[PDB]
């Protein structure tokens, strides 16, 4: 098939700037006639609506705030300038060559100073000990930018088996990000060990982050 | 003006097959091809096929070349897609557009040979104070979090459910000042409509 | 056949 790359995956802007995206085909995407480089605008939890056809072709109803430009194989969207409506994720596809195909998508984002990560951890609940499960909650909550990575460790050594992970999206009010870490175990292998920690690393601080906590306090 | 409605949510097991449905509205149906994308949730668009109304010509993806089969009745104006032999993989939401013009809501479909699962809430109990509560192996999606009934709503952090061994399970947390707690009651709600399960958790010191 | 709306795509997939 015909590979459409789109950059970047992610683009910080600030309400006003105005924002280039943009969508590189593998070969030149025109048909016997005109090219069929489309620009499609997806929110969270809607389905994707389109804002220009044919390459520069404005569909009904979306402003002249976003313009459509480039040919052959090199193709670029324009916001000028950025509203609260216009952040999301966009994504650009081809209808010229066949199978039909879409790029990455670009996910259109707030800019703002970075912050650091509150990181929270919290030990099985009693309830949960006494069913027969053991789940270690780790909360790494408002930080910017998104990027992080976290790091379990029992009695010292590394954990990777066992957790699992989910993040947010931006948050509408503060712009920041934020995660979870559980680190899953069963009753009687998570009372076998003393020591858990979690440890989130960010740009924001060159020393990771460190939450940890014995069972015997 | 161009209207696509799509059957709601289907749930089904590995190995059957689904029928999904698109009813077209606003305009001659025999004008607008119909192309159905497939999303699997937070990844890119996938094109799988099309119906043409107008002289019902189809056109089928390598991935989908066996199982799917792509219909529509004239007379109703509605087009299908069916998808044989599902898969967890098959597990997203499918879309029907008119040529990319125009898209439905779309079908999330759900493929799992889980059965309806209540979850199981527990609290997490530790200048501000972060509290939570584990809502772990539950099915099927969704489930429902406030903080005292939706009072805290400044400062609550839920997180998408995840996917272990056929049940899903989520956390949430809130952040609220150090002062007003334990001092103040705070306490997340739990509701799974699926199972008819409701949970409140008030969540108290170590 | 002929009215087809060509906006986002140039014909049918089906040749």
């Amino acid at each position: 098939d015909i590979v459409l790359t789109q950059s970047p995956a992610s683009l910080a802007v600030s309400l006003g700037q105005r924002a280039t995206i943009s969508c590189r085909a593998s070969k030149s995407v025109s048909t016997s006639g005109y090219s069929y480089m489309h620009w499609n605008q997806q929110k969270p939890g809607q389905p994707p609506r389109l804002l220009i056809y044919l390459v520069s072709n404005l569909e009904s109803g979306v402003p002249a705030r976003f313009s459509g430009s480039g040919s052959g194989t090199d193709f670029t969207l324009n916001i000028a300038p950025v509203e609260e409506e216009d952040a999301a994720t966009y994504y650009c596809q081809h209808i010229a060559e066949l199978t039909r195909t879409f790029g990455g998508g670009t996910k259109l984002e707030i800019k703002r100073a970075d912050a650091a990560p509150t990181v929270s951890i919290f030990p099985p609940s009693s309830e949960q000990l006494t069913s027969g499960g053991a789940s270690v909650v780790c909360f790494l909550n408002n930080f910017y930018p998104k990027d992080i990575n976290v790091k379990w460790k029992i009695d010292g050594s590394e954990r990777q088996n066992g957790v699992l992970n989910s993040w947010t999206d931006q948050d509408s009010k503060d712009s920041t990000y934020s995660m979870s870490s559980t680190l899953t175990l069963t009753k009687d292998e998570y009372e076998r060990h003393n020591s858990y920690t979690c440890e989130a690393t960010h740009k924001t601080s060159t020393s990771p982050i460190v939450k940890s906590f014995n069972r015997n306090e | 003006q161009v209207q696509l409605q799509q059957s709601g949510p289907e749930l089904v097991k590995p190995g059957a097959s689904v029928k999904m449905s698109c009813k077209a509205s606003g305009y001659t149906f025999t004008d607008y091809v119909i192309s159905w994308v497939k999303q699997r949730t937070g990844q890119g668009l996938e094109w799988i096929g099309e119906f043409y109304p107008g002289t019902d010509s189809t056109y089928y993806t390598e991935n989908f070349k066996g199982r799917a089969t792509l219909t529509a009745d004239k007379s109703s104006k509605t087009a299908y897609m069916q998808l044989s032999s599902l898969t967890s993989e098959d597990s997203a939401v499918y879309f029907c557009a008119t040529a990319f013009d125009y898209w439905g809501q779309g079908t999330t479909l759900t493929v799992s040979s889980a059965a309806t699962t209540p979850p199981s809430v527990y609290p997490l109990a530790p200048s501000m104070v972060t509290l939570g509560c584990l809502v772990k192996g539950y099915f099927p999606e969704p489930v429902t979090v406030t903080w005292n009934s939706g009072s805290l709503s400044s400062g609550v952090h839920t997180f998408p459910a995840v996917l272990q061994s056929d049940l899903y399970t989520l956390s949430s947390s809130v952040t609220v000042p150090s002062s007003t707690w334990p001092s103040e009651t705070v306490t997340c709600n739990v509701a799974h409509p699926a199972s008819s399960t409701k949970v409140d958790k008030k969540i108290v010191p170590r | 056949k002929l009215g087809l709306i060509t906006n986002t795509i140039a014909g049918v997939a089906g040749l």
